[PDB]
DNA sequence: AGCATTGCTACGTCT
DNA sequence: ACAACGACATATAATTAGTCACTGTACACGTAGAGACGTAGCAATGCT
DNA sequence: ATGTACAGTGACTAATTATATGTCGT
DNA sequence: TGTACAGTGACAAATTATCTGTCGTC
DNA sequence: ACGACAGATAATTTGTCACTGTACACTACGCCTTTTGTGGAGATGT
DNA sequence: ACATCTCCACAAAAG
């Protein structure tokens, strides 16, 4: 019956494409979003071109249920701060319920062209593509909270439906901590450990806080799509997986790093290596083969 | 922390079924029925389902996944025999002995026996005790090292200074190792393995030259080497070259192993006349830089030719000797082009977007002077000292010289500069205003006529005084004009020095 | 041809229970209206049930479980560059070359770039191609041979003859092993690993006697461990052993390397003069019953000692000249011990009814004779074709020697006997009736207050003549009494001769 | 109803003890048979120390299925002619691939025992230590045809156990070749085929006609444990398993051995090597280290 | 007168 | 009769071929050769 | 904080294409 | 039919951790 | 309800024994370089 | 009658 009762989870492609920080053309992403049934709130967001598999609903769970926490580049005016734990939980394989069970909500799973309708639509490279994914994230995230979700509400308009559900909830929202939501990531396995606690990951070099102890050991990796600056490892067991501590970038540029940027990174790295010309490197073989045909014993 | 479920078995799936079945929120008027059409499908009594709630709540997807028993691991011998046997097998691996568990379970029963136990351990138990500890002692050899990354760069010299390489020729790296061809003599016999000598950009990371002989690692080699790379390259069309070896200029330091040709005096000597500091490296990893291009080699040359020998003794090819034919001249005219037109133009590992060539044609803070080249050779020549003595002679290995100028200066040590591969003309050198001035050639009386190696000075010299004979100008010449009365030394020598000669 | 059906899973025994629930006879007209239960359970027309029932009643399991595909291991870049592959690998690979699937993919992409092919394989496709060669190539280097069984056994032999083992004594083996030990002379610097040589028995698989000293390979090696093998054992009571080494008596036939020492001169006149018959082996393989116990001793023994030195180069451990710490006079006793109270008494790997020295005892065609040790040390090496002297006087090696029994000869052909441990004197042999028959025994002109050995007089004639001294038995004794090979020679000094 | 319409499995545990080749007491065996249940006629049987499960269960189906024959030491007087899959085999999840293969209903969840238990088991020396499992074959085998299933019983038709079988058919079984169901016999998961063809089995050396092509490879064996003498290898795919070859025991005294005179014979072994007095050879080892802990090193 | 034997030196060749 | 094997054209999906980011691992002077015992070159120191 | 870096690997993914399916067919 | 010992798979015997009952007031 | 008695039951280690992969196949302390303090004349000066 | 310096030849560690 109460607002945060239900939540809903919808997905879709947006049909704006993307350019690389280099000049590559990205694809169009696919926007995933997690709303109220009885607000029309929106609570949490993920938008990338990974598809729509549980991939990007297990982010936009972990999205919603933590604190808010926003940076400056947003030039947010609003605090979206909608955290809590869910109780229903609604969806277009299985991984979702493992979730949801241990989370303890109900998954039983089986609106977005308003920004359709909205200006959104003709960004340029809608329906020369000088936009990129970085900067859909820190503009839509505001042109969402400050406009999409503050706002007067389509019926029952007599309340904005970040207010509607923020009244609405049948005491207050409940933070929970962060490290019991690690479920949620993504993963990445069997990285091996080098000397002094070393790990590499898309490219980039890591190293954690005690994981010099297991120094030519195997260890599994989860992160965020969204800032690999510092990336959690666990030790592998049969039945456990078990935490042991965080791992932090060096070497990189800049405060953060979207994956994105890590693909992009390797991708210029990788697409600069292609371009070399072997023919020297390649006619020398088959010489080196001509004159040792010449050998006899 | 978190403890995370992963590998749920299907029973663990089923509790998962039910427990994902009891989070419709529920009361007591609910909970009953709804738990008990759960078990009737977990198939066992309702006071097992509140456990597995319990257990659920207590700690989640891995509080109703079963966690192995408190004894997994942990022997039933007991604490004395569990140290006993580890106490034996750690004693028994440490100097050269190597007592593998059999010999330990052995150990075991005969201290079974004095101790009057009747009942030693089974070799099976002794063999589980030990794999753990075998494995950690396995574990070590593979761990491995992140190396350096981007293009900050520095290297550990073993006076503990970390010199940072900022540009190229900033560093140059050298070292030699022991070719893997069997190499024959143009007549086609066996000659063994040459030395190559390696001279690398430790920015940039191009070789910058290479001395491949059967010399062994001698200040000599060390300076061929050098003389190659401080010298601009030119090859002719017999080398089918499509790149070109555009690199040349001084090192600002050099950086080497303590072997006792880099440990020269004749080296440091060149340094302090060239102008870099020699510098040696801690221990061989810190050398990597340049014993890596070894293995590069190693794999995509040396495998691929005719009469490889393996890198080792366990997996040299049964018939190395048998397929054994390149030549000293053939081998360096490959080696050559692998460098010019592949190694070099590879992208240097840590920066993928350059190859080595172009990280060092742009790296350099200016393009360096072309060296004259005598004045190259004139550091490069060792040197003595040795005082002029009455009548302008002066001694050096039992020959005696003299020059233009000599006399004037008899009567106090001068500087002198020679080359082994020809004594007879020495280039002498007075101190004075302490500067070094040069005074004039000094040539080996009567053997103005041609060349003399110091290698059959020396050795004749040696063996003549079992003759009896006087040791002279004209005693050594005569020791050495009939030397034509074949050894592996003669026939590597001359093969070595035939490589070379083409030279004009 | 029978085939059976494997990896059965959930899906085909769901796939199975339906086809055995069909498998209840009933009238074909209900047969074709129970059948349709299937068509939901398998989410399919029973068109295909049809065809299930086809397969199953032609194929059985075996046909009722998919099959692999038609293309499975076949690959797509077609004959051409699979040829291509496997000739460049294979041809990069002949003699000592050995290139490796990158290299081959760089010949690949090489060709490909001559030919203009838009597509060539990857160096994944290139290194897949080759995966079944390497693979067949492994299997080939690690096959187990499975090694006599029972009594009957036959050993092959260079001669291209294979000779049977009968009896112990019948056929015994040597060889010479580097021991896997540093040890050290006196107070102890590091000196270098010795040989074994060991007299095996290969009926009883057991081990009459073993030489183990720092000398090289070498008929005086052989012949001493011979003069072990073949005497009664006495051990002295320093050793405290517990077992007595009860092997003795002499061979019918001696298998063998093929060693220098093996195939000499000296030990063909022991053949001759003990009556054993030299074979040689044909390859390594054929010695394994003298192979293998350098394995086992190594394993057993050489291992738990200080000196150890692994069994490579590439797996020598580095503190083995650090603390090597035995002298021979304990490695002997060490060895020794292992022998007699451990390995003599060890079963027999497959009799396992009796142990080593059992099958000895027992196995022995009848009991040997005893021969007396004075009749080897007349087994001593000889030489022929050398002359006597017309007097009382002879040569040897430059000594200059005299003979009480000679003067009654003209110079004529003779044959001599030495011991090159003590050439102090010789004994002389005449061919009296095309037979060997005793001269005398004979001595150095005048050497009777010191002793003489032939390795230190053959090296004094060296530095005797380049001196330019005048030749004779007075200047040539003097260079050999006016080091590695001395510490070892005054280790191996040591000897039971002064002990039992 | 017909003699080959529906066969019943049935298991018996024995009442005598029995001993080795040699003369050491095994233990009582178990013992299990199927019967014709149209004509009640004990046919297809195995004995031995193996308990009562579906690999035992389908050896003595095999047993059944499979035209019987008898060795030159026996040449009985009375013979199973029996053969031939039922159309329904009953012991009342492997017995249903199977029935599955050969194409027969599988069943699973009046009995003869006592004219053997207590007519004449109890009446041997060993009844509940010295006879032996090769000599308990003819005392079941020969009796149960030659006497059992000779007699002749009124209640069904007043004709011998056997001939109410071989009249019984609606159409006659063909007999099934060995080849088309070794199914029923016994795996081994893994071995490894040595140089020229050879592969160990039971301590003894098999060879067999093209083995040694698959040296360095693995095979998989069946075999029928009544007499290891012969052993089938298998070669297994990617899922399927194809016969390969027949192989042949290498230097046995008489081509007869049973699996369980194989475990006997190297129990002896066993029992042999363990007998030495190996607490006087103990001395050498703990003397040696003795003597290697007395040198002290010179600095 | 003649050689005739005696004590080195290869050049393998093998473990 | 109609439930038996064809005749499809179209999915269905399991094969191969290709892209990438990881990582183990040898590059660290090292076996050509010591050290026996011939068949065959030799000198010599005798002597008839 | 950072030895070196190439050949071989794994874990997917795009393209091929072998062949399973559903309907009609006789 | 090389030799054959140390290490290893599959299993049975023994130990013993812990989890399943029938239960009692909560 | 949960959890709390004594005892079941799925592990856990202890111990057997058929099997097999491997070394034994003799083959590192040895080749080569450089420094260097001690030592023998032997021209020359005192 | 003496003292002096100089040039050339041998044992210990590292690759
Ligand atoms: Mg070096
Ligand atoms: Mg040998």
């Amino acid at each position: 019956d109460y607002s945060n009762h239900v939540w809903q989870c919808d997905h879709t492609r947006v049909d704006v494409l993307l350019v690389d920080q280099h000049g590559e053309i990205l694809s169009r992403p696919w926007l995933t979003t997690v709303i109220d049934t009885y607000s029309r709130c929106i609570m949490g967001i993920n938008l990338g071109f990974d598809a729509p598999s549980s991939g990007v609903v297990a982010l936009a769970l972990r999205h919603a249920i933590l604190p808010k926490r926003y940076g400056s580049e947003y030039k947010l005016h609003c605090e979206w701060g909608t955290y809590g734990k869910p109780e229903h939980f609604y969806t277009d394989s299985n991984h979702l319920s493992q979730i949801g069970a241990q989370l303890g909500f109900v998954c039983h799973l089986r609106p977005f062209k308003t920004l359709n309708d909205q200006l959104f639509s003709t960004l340029p490279g809608y329906t020369d593509a000088r936009l990129t994914l970085r900067e859909l994230e820190q503009l839509l995230v505001r042109y969402i909270v400050d406009r999409y979700n503050q706002s007067i509400d389509a019926r029952m308009g007599d309340q904005t439906r970040f207010e509607r559900w923020e009244a609405g909830l049948p005491t207050v929202p409940v933070p929970i901590p962060e490290r019991d939501l690690d479920i949620c990531l993504m993963k990445q396995s069997r990285r091996t450990v080098q000397r002094g606690g070393c790990l590499q990951f898309q490219n980039l070099m890591y190293r954690g806080e005690y994981l010099a102890g297991y120094a030519g050991e195997t260890v599994n990796l989860r992160f965020d799509p969204r800032d690999i600056t510092t990336i959690l490892v666990y030790r592998q067991e049969n039945n456990q997986e078990v935490f042991l501590t965080r791992a932090h970038a060096q070497g990189l540029e800049t405060e953060q790093l979207a994956l994105d940027e890590a693909e992009a990174a390797s991708r210029r790295l990788r697409t600069a290596g292609k371009t070399i010309s072997n023919q020297s490197l390649l006619q020398e073989v088959v010489d080196r083969d001509a004159l040792v045909a010449t050998k006899k014993s | 922390k978190n403890v995370i479920a992963t590998q749920l078995s299907e029973e663990a799936q089923v509790k998962l079924e039910v427990i994902q079945s009891l989070l419709e929120p529920c009361d007591r008027t609910t909970y009953g029925q709804k738990l008990r059409e759960a078990a009737e499908k977990l198939n066992v009594s309702l006071r097992t389902v509140q456990r597995l709630v319990k257990n659920w709540e207590q700690d989640g997807l891995v509080g109703l996944t079963q966690t192995s028993r408190a004894d997994k691991g942990k022997h039933r011998i007991g604490e004395f025999w569990e140290n006993f046997i580890t106490k034996t097998y750690k004693e028994g691996n440490k100097g050269s002995k190597r007592m593998t568990p059999k010999q330990v379970a052995l150990r075991v029963e005969a201290k079974a026996r004095e101790l009057k136990d009747s009942k030693p351990p089974n070799y099976k138990t002794v063999l589980r005790v030990l794999a753990p500890i075998l494995e950690k002692q396995q574990k070590a050899k593979s761990i491995r090292s992140p190396g350096w990354r981007g293009t900050t760069l520095s290297v550990k010299t073993r006076e503990g200074k970390d010199l940072s390489v900022d540009y190229s020729n900033h560093v140059w790296q050298c070292d030699h190792t022991r070719v893997d061809v069997l190499l024959v003599d143009q007549h086609g016999e066996i000659l063994s393995r040459p030395w190559l000598t390696t001279v690398i950009d430790t920015y940039s990371r191009c070789i910058m030259g290479i001395n491949l002989g059967f010399d062994a690692p001698s200040s000599g080699v060390v300076a061929l080497a050098l003389r190659h790379a401080i010298l601009p390259k030119r090859y002719g069309s017999e080398y089918k070259l499509h790149c070109e070896w555009g690199t040349y200029g001084k090192p600002e330091h050099f950086y080497t192993d303590g072997g006792k040709d880099f440990r020269s005096n004749h080296l440091s000597q060149i340094g302090a006349q060239l102008g870099f500091v020699c510098h040696l490296r801690d221990r061989p990893s810190e050398g990597g830089v340049v014993e890596r291009p070894f293995k590069t080699l190693n794999d995509q040359l040396f495998s691929t030719l005719p009469g490889y020998t393996g890198s080792n003794v366990q997996e040299r090819p049964e018939d190395a000797e048998k397929d054994a034919r390149l030549t000293l001249r053939e081998l360096e005219q490959l080696l050559v082009r692998y460098i010019v037109d592949r190694y070099n133009q590879s992208i240097d590992a840590r920066m993928g977007d350059q190859t080595r060539f172009e990280r060092w044609e742009a790296g350099l803070p200016t393009v360096p002077v072309p060296i004259p080249e005598r004045d190259l050779d004139i550091c490069l020549m060792k040197q003595s000292r040795r005082t002029v003595q009455r009548g302008g002679c002066l001694q050096f290995q039992n020959l005696m010289y003299r020059g233009e100028y000599l006399a004037g200066y008899a009567g106090e040590t001068v500087n002198l500069r020679f080359d082994p591969r020809d004594i007879t003309t020495i280039l002498v050198y007075r101190q004075e205003n302490n500067q070094e001035v040069f005074l004039t050639r000094a040539h080996a009386q009567g053997l103005e006529t041609e060349q003399l190696a110091l290698d059959e000075a020396e050795a004749a010299s040696r063996r003549l005084r079992t003759a009896g004979k006087t040791i002279s100008n004209q005693s050594l010449l005569q020791e050495v004009v009939d030397r034509d009365a074949k050894e592996r030394q003669k026939l590597e020598q001359t093969v070595l020095r035939s490589a070379a000669v083409d030279e004009s």
